[PDB]
C-alpha cells in the first residue's frame, strides 16, 4: 500500500516491470496517471552563489 | 495507460446556426424530387451550415429530379434552378425544398462537399456570371424564376 | 445560445447498453457523472465609459 | 505428509480524486530541486550493526 | 421505404456460458506477459466461448511474453505453454491468466482467428501429439507442468 | 521428494556452489534432467 502510493507521489506513474525484485510472475504494468508537470524547474538552485 | 484510462472524448456535437438571408428581398421555394444516383449523404453530413447549388434534368428519363451541379458539365450549368439552404433530412425524405429566390452571404456557399467550411468558394465566384449570380456586397443575388 | 440538450438524461444516454467486449460476459462496475460547463469570464465589457 | 499453509493478499490501486474539468490536467502536488549540496548542513548518521 | 421505416434490428447481444472443465482433474493457472505485436483484439471477438493454445518466447527482447501459436512456427510448437480459457480485457490488461493443467472438451479449442463456433478444429487434432495433448474421450487432457 | 515446485534460487547441485544464486549447469541440463522452467520456480514430476 505504501509503495504503490509512494510511486505516484514520487513520479506519477506506477511502472512495474518483468525484472523487478518482488515480481516473480514478471507482469508488465505501465499504469500512468498523467500528472501534468511533476517537477518545477530551477535553472539555478537556492544554495548556488558567487562572489 | 493500462489499468487507469484517462479522460478521453467520445463524441462532439457542434451545433451551428442556419444560413441567414436578407429580410427585405423575399423568398420563393418549391419542392423538388431528388436524383437517387448522387450520394446525398455526403452533402448533408457536416454540422457547419452550407448552401450548394442544384440543377434539374430538363429532358431525359429522370426529368424533374435535381442533382447538385458540377462546375465542369455544361448541361448542369445551363439548367441551374436554385440553391438548397442549410440542411435537409435525406434518408427519411426523397424530396427537397429548393429555394429559387433568396439572398445568401458569400461565406456560406460551397459547391464541392469537401470544401472549406464558412469560406468563399473561389470557383463559384469565378463562374458566377453563367450561374446568374450577381454579387453586390458580400452576398449572392439570384432568382431562377426566369 | 446554448446547445438545446437535457443534460441529466444525456448523461444516461452515453452508456453503450450492450457492452460485451473483452471478457465475453458483462462485467461489474460503478459509474459517476458530472456536468461541467466552461465559460470565458475574462472577456469583460467597458463598464467605465458610460460614467463619462 | 502433513503440511500447513497461509495465503494472504488484497485487491486495490490508488485513485487520483480531483481532475481539472476545462482541460484535463492535474495539479495538486509537484516536486522541486531546491538545494544542490545540503548534506554538509546535516549531522552524520550511525552505521548499521551487521551482527 | 422513405417516410415510414419498418422494424429493423439495430443491435443484438449474445450471452453464453464459460468453457467447462472436469472437476476431478484440477485447475492450475499462472499469469504471464503478453506480446504487444499480436492483434489481441482479434482473438477475443466472438462471444461464443473458445479457448486457444498459447506459446511463450524462449529468449530475445520479448522473453516471457506470450503469443498464440501457429502450426508452422516450430518455435511456437516446441514452446507451447498452456491455454487461455475464456475472454479477457485485451485493451485494459497486458497480462493474461494462462491455464496449464486442465481438461477442456474437444469442441471449445480453436486455433484460427477465423474459427467456427463450437466446432472441433481439425489442425489441432492432426498434431495433438506435438502440442502435448491427449484426446481421451471428448476432452483435451493436457498438462504443461512436466 | 518426487513431485514439488522449488525456485531456481534454491537448487544447488554442487556443495561448494554459492547459495541464494541460480546454478547454471542445472539450467543447461534442464531438459536431460526433465526440469521444466516456466518462472523462477522449477517443476518436476518424476513419478509420471
Amino acid at each position: 500500500r505504501r509503495w504503490l502510493t509512494w510511486q505516484v507521489m514520487r513520479t506519477g506513474r506506477i511502472t512495474i516491470q518483468p525484472n523487478d525484485p518482488y515480481n516473480p510472475n514478471g507482469l508488465k504494468y505501465v499504469i500512468d496517471y498523467g500528472v501534468t508537470d511533476i517537477e518545477l524547474p530551477l535553472p539555478q538552485k537556492f544554495d548556488a552563489k558567487d562572489g | 495507460m493500462d489499468k487507469v484510462k484517462l479522460f478521453q472524448t467520445i463524441g462532439r456535437v457542434e451545433y451551428w446556426e442556419r444560413v441567414p438571408r436578407l429580410h427585405a428581398y423575399g423568398v420563393f421555394a418549391l419542392p423538388f424530387p431528388m436524383d437517387p444516383d448522387v450520394n446525398w449523404a455526403q452533402w448533408f453530413t457536416g454540422p457547419h451550415p452550407r448552401a450548394f447549388l442544384v440543377s434539374i434534368h430538363k429532358y431525359g428519363p429522370k426529368a424533374g429530379h435535381v442533382y447538385p451541379t458540377n462546375l465542369t458539365d455544361e448541361d448542369a450549368l445551363l439548367n441551374v434552378i436554385g440553391m438548397v439552404l442549410d440542411g435537409h433530412d435525406y434518408e427519411n425524405d426523397p424530396n427537397v425544398t429548393v429555394t429559387l429566390k433568396a439572398a445568401v452571404p458569400i461565406e456560406y456557399v460551397q459547391q464541392d462537399p469537401q470544401a472549406p467550411a464558412l469560406q468563399p468558394h473561389q470557383a463559384v465566384l469565378d463562374a458566377a456570371e453563367v450561374l446568374k449570380l450577381k454579387v453586390i456586397k458580400g452576398h449572392y443575388f439570384f432568382d431562377y424564376t426566369r | 445560445m446554448r446547445v438545446p440538450i437535457n443534460i441529466n438524461n444525456a448523461l444516461a444516454r452515453v452508456r453503450d447498453p450492450l457492452s460485451i467486449g473483452g471478457l465475453k460476459f458483462p462485467t461489474t462496475k460503478e459509474i459517476q457523472e458530472a456536468v461541467a460547463a466552461i465559460a470565458d469570464k475574462f472577456n469583460q465589457e467597458n463598464d467605465l465609459v458610460d460614467r463619462f | 505428509p502433513p503440511y500447513y499453509a497461509i495465503i494472504a493478499g488484497f485487491h486495490g490501486l490508488p485513485q487520483l480524486s480531483g481532475y481539472n474539468t476545462e482541460d484535463f490536467s492535474f495539479h495538486r502536488f509537484k516536486w522541486l530541486k531546491y538545494a544542490n549540496n545540503v548534506q554538509s548542513y546535516l549531522p552524520p548518521f550511525p552505521p548499521k550493526v551487521e551482527l
